[PDB]
């Protein structure tokens, strides 16, 4: 026993007794485990034994212990973990794995980068943001092996440790695997009674958004244990909190004799998958009770569809029906999975074609910014393997693996395509399967598999003549195959028609839009750009908490609540309207921009279903069918 | 010819730029004498002074 260890344990007891949030978090974890065990006993998931600790509260409580965790974590983290384990066992007497710790908050000079990490940060708690490039296979590691002696009929065990599982270096005692007891009898390995802990290696590289534009990137290795494995996939932006530790002897023994140096890695304590723009991590926002009541207060208004639509991009004048379509795409319909395995779409796809400089690219960038999992692509820039999938070779196993393109990474999200008309033909054939069957089927040399690509596609295209002509039929104007148009639920032709009063409205809107300052900014001070990273859990300027126009951060919460909560179902009053309008549209004599196929019918359903998500109604009513019908009619006529 | 007829690209890139400048050869003596003297003073070193 060590005196300073006990003193730090008592200090963390005082810190945990001061802030009861950690105490009832321990309570909530233990009661969840107990009710799951009781439900398994009578009639499931087990939460890990770790607690998120705020560094700011610790700094407010004890500066010395906070600086001890940050600077010398090997001497301060194990006393805190023992204190948390003792606190957990204090209240667990009435109802075995030791409790771990994780850290959030400001790290100061310890919030670093894979490039910025040098040897002065060794043996220190660092928070490193970056991008996951390599993720090793989750491998079990033997901790305690259990053996059986049949001659004497007794069970033995042996514990195994390495330098990774401990923060403080001890004497390395390699205990061999026992195949024979002390008396000489043969032992049988009792698999199922031995304990194995999941181990993972990930490689965190600096983000390409914050990296120098021509230099080779720097990377670090992070070790993860049982509760922290499988929290990342390659391509994620991450924040890893952990101890930067050196291991072994850097060639200073006789046997090693080389200049790898001391091997350096991070013992991961906390993994936060950060949301970034056009990445694979979906943005999630915590819904408080006040925000839920606000969302339910919006849902009861009759004008609800026209506030959320007009509150999309208030800095773009007009294009209101496109705002409605984008909102309904963000809601996303209901996906049907039939009992025989056949699949029906829920996602809404929007194509916009028309004259240059008509807020098409800006609307695509808005969808990239405001959607949870939007990924931006351009026409020529990405190819058939770029959007769907490709094959690469593993270094360790030696077998081929897959790399996920834009459609696979944007599963349950939005793909924002700019310059849609400049796709190659093979890319277009790749798009045909994704837009309808919602899957990517790849049959390469030895690899045959289907990936889920359930995406909503919003696309911007230009006419082949550079401008839309009213007198010429749309077949030569858009000049796109009818299969592709049938894939798109809503096709919008945007025309830059010149009118005096319209141009005056454009000028006044833009000039009032260019006269804005953020709060806390001076008149001549230039606006600073901060890169947007959000933690993923689980023309009027003065829009603040629904005065007339809804804020974008509250629009995101409304969309998240609607997608997670309500799954509306059709009823006969909507079906009659949908059937009548589809029959009228199929047999109308009017020329239309898009051909009317069977897909249009389901389009109506999806659109109606999307409107039912706007109202937070479990039922799809007649008004939803009518607003779907007249949004479709404007796009067609 | 039209300004979009002389470009070897689509007319949308012209609208995409902020300010376009169509630069001329004026093709008269009173300008190219001045240009020739300017270039000769550049090569001589008077323009450096
Ligand atoms: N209806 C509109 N309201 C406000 N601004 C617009 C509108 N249409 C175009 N703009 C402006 O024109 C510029 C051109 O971008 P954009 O129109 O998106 O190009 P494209 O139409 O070729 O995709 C944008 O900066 C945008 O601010
Ligand atoms: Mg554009």
């Amino acid at each position: 026993p060590d005196a300073v260890f006990g003193d730090r344990v008592r200090r963390f007891q005082e810190f945990l007794d001061t802030f009861t949030s950690y105490r009832d978090s321990v309570r909530s974890i233990q009661v969840y485990n107990s009710n799951n065990a009781a439900n398994y006993n009578d009639d499931l998931n087990i939460l890990p034994h770790r607690i998120i600790i705020s560094l700011d509260d610790l700094r407010e409580f004890d500066r010395s212990f906070w600086s001890g965790i940050l600077v010398e974590p090997a001497y301060f983290i194990p006393p805190a973990e023992k204190a948390l384990t003792d606190l957990a066992d204090s209240m667990d007497d009435v109802p075995r794995h030791p409790w771990k710790l994780s850290f959030k908050g400001s790290f100061g000079a310890h919030a670093l980068s894979p490039r910025t990490l040098t040897a002065q940060h060794l043996n220190k708690l660092v928070s490193v943001e970056g991008i996951v490039t390599k993720t090793s296979l989750v491998r079990p590691k033997l901790i305690r092996s259990v053996h059986y002696a049949a001659k004497t009929g007794r069970f033995h065990y042996r514990d195994y440790t390495d330098a990774t599982t401990t923060l403080t270096t001890r004497i390395p005692t390699p205990a061999i695997y026992p195949t024979e007891d002390t008396e000489g009898n043969k032992l049988t390995t009792e698999y199922g009674y031995s304990t194995f802990i999941d181990h993972q290696r990930i490689t965190v590289q600096e983000m390409p958004e914050m990296a120098p534009a021509g230099q080779l990137p720097r990377s670090i290795d992070v070790i993860l244990d049982d509760d922290l494995v499988d929290k990342t996939k390659p391509g994620d932006r991450v924040n890893v909190v952990g101890v930067f530790k050196s291991l072994g002897a850097g060639g200073m023994n006789q046997s090693n004799s080389t200049l790898i140096g001391f091997k350096t890695l991070i013992l991961g304590n906390t993994v936060y998958p950060l949301h970034a723009r056009s990445t694979g991590v979906a943005a999630r926002q915590m819904l408080t009770d006040f925000d839920i009541r606000n969302i339910n207060k919006l849902s009861k208004k009759k004008d609800i569809f026209d506030i959320l639509s007009q509150s999309l991009a208030p800095s773009i004048y007009g294009h209101d029906h496109i705002k409605k379509a984008i909102l309904l795409m963000l809601m996303g319909g209901v996906e049907k999975n039939l009992e025989n395995g056949s699949h029906l779409r829920g996602d809404i796809n929007i194509l916009m074609v028309g004259d240059p400089s008509t807020a098409k690219s800006q609307l695509l960038r808005f969808v990239l910014n405001t959607a949870s999992l939007a990924i931006a692509t351009t026409g020529r820039g990405s190819s058939g393997v770029g959007l769907t999938a490709a094959v690469t070779t593993d270094r360790e196993t030696g077998e081929r693996r897959l790399e996920a393109g834009a459609m696979v990474l944007a599963d349950r999200g939005v793909v924002c395509i700019d310059e849609f008309d400049k796709m190659t033909d093979v890319d277009r054939v790749a798009i045909h399967e994704v837009m309808e069957q919602q899957t990517v089927t790849i049959a390469k040399a030895g690899i045959h598999t289907t990936l889920n690509a359930r995406c909503s596609v919003i696309a911007a295209a230009n006419p082949v003549f550079g401008q839309y002509d009213v007198n010429r039929d749309p077949h030569q104007n858009i000049a796109l195959p009818d299969s592709l148009l049938s894939r798109f639920d809503l096709l919008f032709v945007v025309t830059d028609d010149i009118n005096e009063i319209r141009d005056r409205s454009i000028s006044e809107h833009v000039l009032r839009t260019h006269r804005y300052l953020p709060p806390g900014y001076l008149e001549g001070e230039p606006v600073r750009e901060r890169l947007n990273l959000s933690l993923a859990v689980g023309g009027n300027y003065n829009g603040t908490e629904i005065p007339k126009l809804v804020t974008i951060p509250f629009l995101r919460k409304y969309v998240q609540y609607a997608k997670e909560r309500v799954i509306p179902q059709l009823t006969q009053e909507a079906i009659n309207v949908i059937v009548k309008n589809y029959t009228d549209l199929r047999n109308d004599d009017n020329t239309k921009k898009s051909p009317i196929t069977a897909r249009t019918l389901e389009t109506l359903i999806r659109l109606a279903t999307a409107h039912a998500k706007v109202r937070l109604s479990k039922t799809v009513n007649k008004v939803d069918a009518k607003v779907a019908a007249n949004l479709l009619r404007f796009a067609l006529l | 010819k039209s300004p979009g007829d002389n470009i070897d690209f689509q007319t949308t890139i012209l609208s995409r730029f902020d300010m376009i400048f169509i630069v001329k050869d004026d093709h008269n003596e009173e300008r190219d004498i001045s240009i020739a003297n300017h270039v000769i003073n550049i090569h001589t070193g008077n323009a450096n002074a």
